[PDB]
């Protein structure tokens, strides 16, 4: 977020003009004798307008290139900046926390170390929203806890910071630690059942505390605990399975980024993301 | 009642065995609790920010399909509130001049927020 507000001060704006312009753009079409009800491709070519008007996608990597003496510094703050966002995008994907806007996200200007504040996750009251079934993968009588995702990206991968990581390491040093990170937490034998059991069943405890009704306390507590430690688990083992038949690793993780980096989901998300940057 | 019994006798065994530890670190913790409390301005300036993220976020909720909006009444009384949970003497006057007068209309308010904000910062990158 700062970097961004340096670059939107050292030209002639202020970063709530992209506010301004989303929202009478997006205003100017609810009128009469309607040009576009469909609010999609509205907001595609708003979206569109953002990134060609005001903010294009090589701010991030132009202000690291201008803050490094040498290109051996900003060639190894990349080299490491890549790897710290794999690790900072399974941080994010698995144990599904909430929404990376901008300034969540610090970054070391000295080493490439990434890192983020309000680690918090998303527990979403429903048991009915779910691409998955409701009875026969899982059984729970009760459905308040579910640790689900809102966001239409899978995590966060802009144009800016997509820019800024490249196209090599974006499939050599993103990828494959984001593949190998979920590789190494399934192979010793049921570490990620014996941590995420119980730092589960403080979140579920935290929820069932925050709403004031603490009274579901037993056996059925422990089943939700299971069911959704079952769920992160298998969200993780998505990540770091090569199948049987001769299939690219990283294939998953590259449709992944496929689903986040495209203009028709990164349109559908809100403005406080900042998905332009 | 268990928890702040345990927690007492727990207290009682760590100031018992390492008294001079125990003395010292409640002395340091008292210390920065008491003197790295943060002035009226940054109070101010968090303050308005939280209220100008929360603006902008129901502004874009689709409250309306935005003619003319209007505030609710529940961010009114919150802000009247937080007005007399402001600083008192000189913070006060000028900041309930800006609700009385009905700019509160959602166009005039985050233009207001944004104003005092910018103002605010200026002021605190000049200390």
């Amino acid at each position: 977020h700062e970097i961004h507000n340096e670059f939107c001060k050292k030209k002639g704006f202020d970063p709530d003009d992209i506010q301004d312009f989303m929202a009478d753009k997006l205003n100017a079409a609810h009128d009469d004798a309607l040009p576009a009800p469909d609010m999609t491709i509205l907001k595609v070519e708003i979206f569109n307008s953002i990134q060609t008007m005001f903010v294009p996608s090589n701010v991030l990597k132009d202000h690291f290139t201008s803050l490094f003496t040498q290109f051996e510094d900003f060639w190894l703050f990349r080299k490491q900046f890549a790897s710290q966002y794999s690790s900072f995008v399974f941080m994010s994907y698995m144990m599904m926390i909430n929404n990376r806007t901008p300034h969540k996200i610090h970054v070391d200007k000295t080493s490439g170390n990434v890192f983020t504040l309000e680690m918090l996750p998303s527990r979403f009251p429903y048991e009915r929203v779910k691409p998955l079934l409701k009875n026969h993968d899982l059984s729970l009588p009760p459905d308040s806890p579910i640790f689900h995702n809102n966001e239409p990206v899978p995590f966060r991968l802009t144009p800016n910071i997509q820019s800024l990581i490249g196209d090599s390491a974006l499939e050599g040093i993103f990828a494959v630690n984001l593949f190998t990170i979920s590789r190494a937490l399934i192979e010793p034998d049921n570490e990620l059942n014996t941590y995420l059991a119980l730092f589960i069943r403080d979140e579920i405890i935290s929820w069932f505390s925050n709403l004031h009704r603490p009274i579901i306390e037993n056996p059925q507590l422990r089943e939700m605990v299971q069911t959704n430690v079952d769920l992160i688990i298998r969200k993780v083992a998505q990540l770091g399975h090569l199948n049987s038949t001769p299939t690219v690793t990283t294939q998953f993780i590259l449709d992944c980024i496929g689903s986040a980096v495209s203009p028709r989901n990164l349109a559908r998300t809100d403005v406080n993301f900042m998905p332009w940057f | 009642r268990q928890p702040w019994e345990y927690l007492q006798e727990l207290n009682n065994i760590l100031k018992t065995a390492y008294p001079l530890l125990a003395l010292s670190l409640e002395s340091l913790v008292a210390q920065i609790n008491d003197r790295f409390k943060s002035t009226t301005d940054e109070d101010l300036f968090r303050l308005i920010n939280v209220l100008l993220i929360d603006g902008t976020l129901n502004y874009n909720r689709l409250p309306f399909p935005r003619k003319n909006p209007k505030l609710p009444e529940n961010t009114e009384k919150n802000l009247v509130k937080f007005s007399t949970t402001l600083l008192a003497p000189y913070i006060r006057p000028k900041f309930n001049a800006d609700f009385i007068d009905n700019k509160p209309d959602y166009e005039t308010y985050i233009k207001r927020l944004r104003y005092w904000r910018r103002r605010l910062e200026n002021k605190l990158d000049r200390a």
